[PDB]
């Protein structure tokens, strides 16, 4: 094939696909993150 | 985050009254009744210690 890139797809906080999905409470912090999130939200150009 | 210290009605000091009081609450099996044994006769302040959330060691652990 090609494997060529085309645009790029901004991606939802805490889905199947993100960078948290499992991560334990102890972890999140680390992060400097919010165990209370519930995620729902795009973080485009800096911003909720 | 942590106690009021100094109840919002009267002045009796809470900021005291807490490194004990959870230890009776789940340290010694008395009840919501044991801040009784703190000198708690008012309503009054005494729904400090009881209405409060303990927010820091919850905040605490995002470390520089």
């Amino acid at each position: 094939p090609s494997k060529v890139f085309i645009g790029k797809i901004p991606i939802m906080l805490r889905s199947t696909f993100c960078i948290l999905n499992g991560v334990s409470d102890s972890e999140l912090y680390d992060l400097n993150e919010c165990p209370y999130d519930q995620g729902g939200y795009f973080i485009i150009n800096g911003s909720e | 985050m942590i106690i009021p210290i100094r109840c919002f009605s009267c002045g009796k000091v809470i900021g005291d009254k807490w490194d004990t009081y959870l230890t009776l609450l789940q340290e010694d099996n008395t009840e919501g009744e044991a801040l009784d044994k703190l000198g708690l006769q008012r309503y009054c302040c005494r729904r400090m210690i009881l209405t409060h959330v303990d927010l820091i060691e919850k905040l605490l652990c995002y470390n520089p």
